[PDB]
RNA sequence: AGGGCUACACACGUGCUACAAUGGCGCAUACAAAGAGAAGCGACCUCGCGAGAGCAAGCGGACCUCAUAAAGUGCGUCGUAGUCCGGAUUGGAGUCUGCAACUCGACUCCAUGAAGUCGGAAUCGCUAGUAAUCGUGGAUCAGAAUGCCACGGUGAAUACGU
C-alpha cells in the first residue's frame, strides 16, 4: 500500500503496481519481485503486511523517488555550472543529443511561438 | 473541552514495520498500520564527483 | 501526557546544567500549538473550508475555529469578515500528544524528508513549520481525500530566544538537519 | 562512446605539450586545435586554447571536465536569437 | 588543420510512429518470395541482460552464410484508464565502426514516460491479387534509412451512371 514514501495501487497486479516508483520500470520491477518470492500476477490487496515489508526492502537497494530527483538535478546542474555544449544546450531548452532545430524540437521548444 | 462538537478521540494503537508499537489518541477509529517511524528513517538515525566518475569506466 | 513526562524527568535537568539557569521556571516550556489552514479557495466554495476544517479536526482532535478576513482585500475577493482559515490550539494533553504524533508518526511521512530548517525561529524561541500535503498523518485516510491541503505548525514556547528555543525543540529530538 | 576497451582518445602531439606544461610548470595558455583529445587528470589547472573553426578560446580546465572532450568548451555556432 | 553544410522566433512539402481492446504484453507454435556475399557473408560452441565479444567451420555459392518472416493460430492477462495505450524527451551505464563519434554516428541496458483520446478550412491515392495491412532483401556504404529500388504474406469495399 505505502513503498518508498508514494501509495502504489492496490488493485493493479504487482509488476504494475510497483512501477508507480519513481526509479521502478518494468525490468526492476520483475526483479523486485523475483528476489521477494512474490509472484507477478498478485495485486498489492492480497498481499500480507510481512510481504510488503519484504518488497519494501527490495525497494531500498535502489535509488528511487527523492534521492532519484536529486541525483538526476544534480548531474543536469552540474553540466550546466560546467558550460560545456550539453549545459548550455540545456540551459536554453534546445535538443540536447544532436537532433535537429531547424523544423520539430517542439518537446524540448514546448508550442509554437508565433512571430 | 466542550462536549459532543469534538471528534471521536480515542486512544488507538499504531505498529511500524521496525516493530515499534506507539499506544496513542488519535481520531481514525481503527488502528493505524505504518511504514516508518520516527526511529527507522533515514534522517532521524542519520543516514541521509567526477574524477571517480571518470575513473570508474577508465581502468588505464 | 506521555512527552510532558519526558519533559518534566529529563528536558528540564538537561537545560538547567546547559544553560545556567536559577529556577526551573525560567527553562524554557512548550505552552502552545497552533495548527490553521489558509482555505481562501472557500471564496469559490464554502464546502471547501468545511473539508479543511473536518481535516484539521481529524488531526488534531478538536474541533477548529473559523478564522475571518480582518479586512477586505482586493487582491483575492475577500471582505472584512469572510471565512478564509481555520484554527486549533493544543495546550496541555492533547497539544503534548500531537507533538508526539507529529514528531512519530507524521514526519517521517513527508516526501523527500531531509530534517527540518533550525532557522524557522521566529526570533523569539517559537518555531513554525509547514506540511505541504496532510496524508503525512495517518489521522487523514488517503482513499477518500477530496483534494490536497496542507497547513502550518507553531510551537510558542517560554524559551526567550531562538537558542533557547532550538535546546528546547532539541532535548525531544526534534528531526533538526 | 569510445569503446572502454580503447581506452580514451587523445591527440599525441597535445599530450606532448601538456606533458611539457605540467613539468616546465608553465601556465601560458596552450594552443591546439585537438578539439577532439579527452580532457585528462594532469592536465587540471592549464589553461587549454581550443580552436573553434575561427579563434582559440581559453579553458581554464577543472576536476570536473575530466572525461569530457575539449570541444564540448569551445561553441562552435554563433546564435544571439531571431527577430534580435 | 579546425569549423560549417546538422544553426532555429518561424512557414510549407514528403514521410515515420501513434492516439489503442479488429488492441498491448507474456508463453507456445504454422506458412513465403526475392536478393547479397572474399579487405566479404560469417555458422556452431563459450562469455555477456543486451548491443556485442572470443574462438572459429563452411561458402566466390540450388551446397555455406546473411536468415526463426511478420501479420496469423492456441492459451493467459490487461478491462477503456492518458491506461500494462503512446514512446518523444532527458539522466546514468555501455557496444561497434572508424586515425577520430564534442560540434555530429548507429545500436544496447537501467531509469524517465512528453504531445497525442482520430485531427478546421482544405486536400491526396486507389478499380483486384489493387487499396489496406504485414514482414523480407538490395544499391549507396568503414560506420551511418522512417528515403529509394525490389520481394512475397494476408486481402477488401465500390462503380447506378456521365
Ligand atoms: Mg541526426
Ligand atoms: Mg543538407
Ligand atoms: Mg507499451
Ligand atoms: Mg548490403
Ligand atoms: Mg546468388
Ligand atoms: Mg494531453
Ligand atoms: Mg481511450
Ligand atoms: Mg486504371
Ligand atoms: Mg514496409
Ligand atoms: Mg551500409
Ligand atoms: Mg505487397
Amino acid at each position: 500500500a505505502r513503498i518508498a514514501g508514494i501509495n502504489i495501487p492496490d488493485h493493479k497486479h504487482a509488476v504494475i503496481a510497483l512501477t508507480s516508483i519513481y526509479g521502478v520500470g518494468k525490468t526492476r520491477s520483475k526483479a523486485i519481485l523475483a528476489a521477494a518470492g512474490i509472484a507477478e500476477d498478485v495485486k498489492i490487496s492480497e498481499l500480507s503486511e510481512g510481504q510488503i515489508d519484504t518488497l519494501r526492502d527490495e525497494v531500498a537497494k535502489f535509488v528511487v523517488e527523492g534521492d532519484l530527483r536529486r541525483e538526476i538535478s544534480m548531474s543536469i546542474k552540474r553540466l550546466m555550472d560546467l558550460g560545456c555544449y550539453r549545459g548550455l544546450r540545456h540551459r536554453r531548452g534546445l535538443p540536447v543529443r544532436g537532433q535537429r532545430t531547424k523544423t520539430n524540437a517542439r518537446t524540448r521548444k514546448g508550442p509554437r511561438k508565433p512571430i | 473541552m466542550k462536549k459532543d462538537i469534538h471528534p471521536k478521540y480515542e486512544e488507538i494503537t499504531a505498529s511500524c514495520s521496525c516493530g515499534n508499537v506507539m499506544k496513542i489518541r488519535s481520531t481514525v477509529g481503527h488502528d493505524l498500520n505504518l511504514d516508518v517511524c520516527s526511529k527507522c528513517h533515514p534522517f532521524f538515525t542519520g543516514k541521509q564527483g567526477r574524477v571517480d566518475r571518470f575513473n570508474k569506466r577508465f581502468n588505464i | 501526557a506521555k512527552l510532558h513526562d519526558y519533559y518534566k524527568d529529563e528536558v528540564v535537568k538537561k537545560l538547567m546544567t546547559e544553560f545556567n539557569y536559577n529556577s526551573v521556571m525560567q527553562v524554557p516550556r512548550v505552552e502552545k500549538i497552533t495548527l490553521n489552514m489558509g482555505v481562501g479557495e472557500a471564496i469559490a466554495d464554502k464546502k471547501l473550508l468545511d473539508n479543511a476544517a473536518a481535516d484539521l479536526a481529524a488531526i488534531s482532535g478538536q474541533k477548529p475555529l473559523i478564522t475571518k478576513a480582518r479586512k477586505s482585500v482586493a487582491g483575492f475577493k475577500i471582505r472584512q469578515g469572510y471565512p478564509i482559515g481555520c484554527k486549533v490550539t493544543l495546550r496541555g494533553e492533547r497539544m503534548w500528544e500531537f507533538f508526539e504524533r507529529l514528531i512519530t508518526i507524521a514526519v517521517p511521512r513527508i516526501r523527500d524528508f531531509r530534517g527540518l530548517s533550525a532557522k524557522s525561529f521566529d526570533g523569539r524561541g517559537n518555531y513554525s513549520m509547514g506540511v505541504r500535503e496532510q496524508i503525512i498523518f495517518p489521522e487523514i485516510d488517503y482513499d477518500k481525500v477530496d483534494r490536497v491541503r496542507g497547513l502550518d505548525i507553531t510551537i510558542t514556547t517560554t524559551a526567550k530566544s531562538d537558542e533557547e528555543g532550538r535546546a528546547l525543540l532539541a532535548a525531544f529530538d526534534f528531526p533538526f538537519r | 562512446p569510445r569503446s572502454l576497451k580503447k581506452g580514451p582518445f587523445i591527440d599525441l602531439h597535445l599530450l606532448k605539450k601538456v606533458e611539457k606544461a605540467v613539468e616546465s610548470g608553465d601556465k601560458k595558455p596552450l594552443r591546439t586545435w585537438s578539439r577532439r583529445s579527452t580532457i585528462f587528470p594532469n592536465m587540471i589547472g592549464l589553461t587549454i586554447a581550443v580552436h573553434n573553426g575561427r579563434q582559440h578560446v581559453p579553458v581554464f580546465v577543472t576536476d570536473e571536465m575530466v572525461g569530457h572532450k575539449l570541444g564540448e568548451f569551445a561553441p562552435t555556432r554563433t546564435y544571439r536569437g531571431h527577430a534580435a
